[PDB]
DNA sequence: CGGGAAAATCTCTAGCA
DNA sequence: ACTGCTAGAGATTTTCCCG
DNA sequence: CGGGAAAATCTCTAGCA
DNA sequence: ACTGCTAGAGATTTTCCCG
């Protein structure tokens, strides 16, 4: 029930950035997603990014390659 | 407060004190001479 | 250093001297000096050196107008895939720019577009095209194309890959439509080594599918969490760390320190 | 890895596919689609339909995608080849488009159409489309006063069909089906091409005979041999190019 | 992937797709696609992202013609130390440039000049004051300002401190020179917090005195090397290494596996 | 050897191939039929 | 004598790049000066620079400093 | 840091100056200075002229570094005190100027004049300038026939005689020697801006009664008592701000 | 556990006009 | 109250692959 | 040996047109 | 065979200073 969905959240991976920091950042974890904010976790390391700093998406290379 | 110096819209010289009214990150948005203008940080400097 | 900051003020309104040289010759201390020059709005001449970041939520597009062969080439870009929309127009005109926005909302779901101040983006007829599909403008800082360098940045892609196939077509709109084509299908690279077709369909379909997957788990999973304060309310748990929004802002506590009912 | 039994067992009584399996069992997409592979007795995106039809006077090019309903059309000047190839290269700009079904018109035999889809890489092939299209028409009829020109109207009855009229089994609409229809689509390529990129390869383990690589994992590697999956370690077993 | 190369070409001749698309497309490995990108000479459209380095000898000058207020500016710069040498001149022609050279060599010890492409700096006047001068030129690549950004950059820093002081003179040609004064003497900074004239008079004191030194050092010092080779000239030796230079080649090696004599 | 394509002169279109004759820091001196050109490196492709 | 002069020379520093970095090294001990290269020792490091590429001085303020 | 007793009975012995201990003894030219200045009996680069001077008709303006015998010349339009004001005011934004020598003629009491020195920070007050003279109209002579008009000739009257007539004791050219003499001039000026920063410390050590303080080491603090130079290590004194 | 090769990552530029 | 970016070319670092 | 403050160093941009 | 740089504004790291 729950823990499958959010096993399906955890399966998708966020780009983002930060404010001062011009390049993006690896893919990390989505824990959460809101209206305004995103919740992840990049490198053992929980980060609450802005929406419209993050870029989510599910890459389907990697899903199909385990 | 705050004093903003800034270059607004083509012109080279550079304008102010101004007032700081918003600080977002990027962009600021000043007051004038009863003129609200918003100017990206990198033309602004602010004291 | 009364004797000596009176020396470096009466010479700074001669030559209007760094910090470094007054405080060099007048024995001032880096402060002093630093305040001498910051006092004197001749020296205010320099802005902070950093960038700010665009908007790259999945329903922002930016459009631009770009020309080429004297003919006028309306683009959008879709910020968050680098996916592109060009076509050739007759005029930069705010009835075309209308069609062509009309045309974008119907094909995708775009919710803000983010344009230069230019005459046709803020036309009346824009701005009653943009109502109708309930599109959100956003205008940029006048002057400054760093605010839409992702449209920019594609106006110098969609030129280069013309330049490449131009010979193929006769016309500049068949190789404006071959250009978008190889860019949205045919240049791969990006956050999914994607194309930029790719990149938007996988984009889209993964906010559809985390706002439906995230509704649920909010439907179901319902608590209340105290840490430290008032009943904030649960929204991730685990790994020793509590994720919570208390009244609208969103902050992570370790484990330790909070109880969920 | 250690359900593989299970998911054997789960083909043998429903059927189920590779799909099913790689999200319940938590096993690699190549793994599920050999299990399902494995078994005879369990044994879209791409088309578009092109139609041109008439209102007020002016031609109206119409594009629908087939397994979704998502339209896109437009009011071209005139019944021309031209007109019809510069439509089909910018939906080819836009869509993967791979192949379109046509209804043997003036228009889209001509020699500039047939070239236009060599250059796109699609296919010309010669009853959805009529119902799209009475749709689309009703759509134009209901939003007509809203827009002062044919093509205006047109276009918001292209918005109001693709994102705002929902119907089906989910209650999606066209926009949203033609993304998930092609975000699968999508899917399906990268696993094919990963099945191509390691179907190339042999592997010998603890030596027996040769066997089909399926999965090179970080702790295992996951091979076929005489139509059965074993899971052998990676220092017990060599894998060679062939 | 005889069959995946050929579709690939193919597909190149048509869409120029990027190495990435066509690996990925074709199943070919990065080395095959990114020969097939290689050998189409429709795709070389970019050059290698990095900069050269100006000379920065102590002898070179850097010199420049800017304009201001309608008027032109000669302007010269010493690039090792900053320090500028500008001068308001009536036209952009061989004469006045060889006049403004002439002094330049006068009064400063300049070996090399490095300019633009200009028509002044090019005349057969300016060539034969730098032939009776002792100066060689160096002429930049044409329209490339990188090369003597030096020169360009010191136009930018004299146009803003003429901007400060405009208002303290009437005429351009005496706010130049104030501009000219404080630049070089009140405005301190780089490598040893100097001004422009203190970093100038350090740089050429150093030149003359290591000079003299190093010439009594070698003929003080005299002594053949040999290494691993033929009788290699002593140029330092401490801290277990040995500075020997062999055929006009400077090299450095361990104590160790070397022998004075 | 080697082929060059440059941007040479304030003309945006790039061309080559050309023979690379010398190879410094910063610039490179090449060969384009019978035309010795002096690039920045800024501006050159070498393969 | 000798040792004094090569004193004097170990007395300078030497600002100096390498050819793929723009920024200026720190103030390297000058060992060696010649007509085209200088030689240097930064850091426990001795590495031989083209005349072109290096700044040579005798900073004052640090000198009247010890 | 030991080499202060031994820079004492140099002193003694020789009256040699500060620049002599500090290069010789190795030490700071703060104690040398304290040094050389702790004995009673022991007790120009900005400097120029200018004078105008009359060729073929044409006005020139000659300026001489007086210490070095370095020129700056050239030929102005005519005898008016704002030509005298540029060819100042460029000439102190070449070289550091502090005062200059004139003869009290039209040009050097005009109001521009004033104004200019004003703004450059240069004070005007009113045998080396004719010989100079001299020697420059002789060169001048020397090179004429070598430049059709009489500005360039100067100009190259002016770079022979800063750089390639060489002569005096070291038979160094003028350019050497006033680049020498400023050089000397900066270390003069670094020396007395240290002094000045650290003559407003006290010290007290092992507590003994508050001294002066010469040089805040690495290892050692140099200190001054009753007219005494005494080292004490950092840690057994104590550095405030009077 | 050790080198080589391949791949991935990082650094950096022009053009957008 | 808004905001530089992108893709390609070289250089350097990690990872994989067989011992 | 420990924080704070000050200083030094590093990062980064516009304009040179 | 020739070649981006500079100086100022903020942010971050080292060093010095008294305990
Ligand atoms: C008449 C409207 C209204 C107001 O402004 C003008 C002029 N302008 C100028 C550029 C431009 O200068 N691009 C070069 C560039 C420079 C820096 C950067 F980061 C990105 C860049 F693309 C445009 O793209 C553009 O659309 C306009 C335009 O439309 N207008
Ligand atoms: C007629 C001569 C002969 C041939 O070339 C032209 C045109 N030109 C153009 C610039 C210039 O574009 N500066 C902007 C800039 C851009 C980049 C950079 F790194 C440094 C920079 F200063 C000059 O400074 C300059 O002297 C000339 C010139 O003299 N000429
Ligand atoms: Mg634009
Ligand atoms: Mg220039
Ligand atoms: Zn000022
Ligand atoms: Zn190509």
């Amino acid at each position: 029930e729950l823990q499958k969905q959010i096993t399906k959240i955890q399966n998708f991976r966020v780009y983002y950035r930060d404010s001062r920091d011009p390049v993006w950042k690896g893919p990390a974890k989505l824990l959460w997603k809101g209206e305004g904010a995103v919740v992840i976790q990049d490198n053992s390391d929980i980060k609450v990014v802005p929406r419209r700093k993050a870029k989510i998406i599910r890459d389907y290379g990697k899903q199909m390659a385990g | 407060n705050f004093r903003v110096y800034y270059r607004d819209s083509r012109d080279p010289v550079w304008k102010g004190p101004a007032k700081l009214l918003w600080k977002g990150e990027g962009a600021v948005v000043i007051q004038d001479n009863s003129d609200i203008k918003v100017v990206p940080r990198r033309k602004a400097k602010i004291i | 250093f009364l004797d000596g900051i009176d020396k470096a003020q009466e010479e700074h309104e001669k030559y209007h001297s760094n910090w470094r040289a007054m405080a060099s010759d007048f024995n001032l201390p880096p402060v002093v000096a630093k305040e001498i020059v910051a006092s004197c709005d001749k020296c205010q001449l320099k802005g902070e050196a950093m960038h700010g970041q665009v908007d790259c939520s999945p329903g922002i597009w930016q459009l631009d107008c770009t020309h080429l062969e004297g003919k006028v080439i309306l683009v959008a870009v879709h910020v968050a895939s680098g996916y592109i929309e060009a076509e050739v127009i007759p005029a930069e005109t705010g009835q075309e720019t209308a069609y062509f926005l009309l045309k974008l909302a119907g094909r995708w779901p775009v919710k803000t577009v983010h344009t230069d101040n230019g005459s046709n983006f803020t036309s009346t007829t824009v701005k009653a095209a943009c109502w109708w599909a309930g599109i959100k403008q956003k205008f940029a800082i006048p002057y400054n194309p760093q605010s839409k360098g992702v449209i920019e940045s594609m106006n110098k892609e969609l030129k280069k890959i013309i330049g490449q196939v131009r010979d193929q077509a006769e016309h500049l709109k068949t190789a404006v439509q071959m250009a978008v084509f190889i860019h949205n299908f045919k240049r791969k690279g990006g956050i999914g080594g994607y194309s930029a077709g790719e990149r938007i369909v996988d984009i889209i379909a993964t906010d559809i599918q985390t706002k439906e997957l995230q509704k649920q788990i909010t439907k179901i999973q319902n608590f209340r969490v105290y840490y430290r304060k008032g009943p904030a309310k649960l929204l991730w748990k685990g790994e020793g760390a509590v994720v919570i929004q208390d009244n609208s802002d969103i902050k992570v506590v370790p484990r330790r320190k909070a109880k969920i009912i």
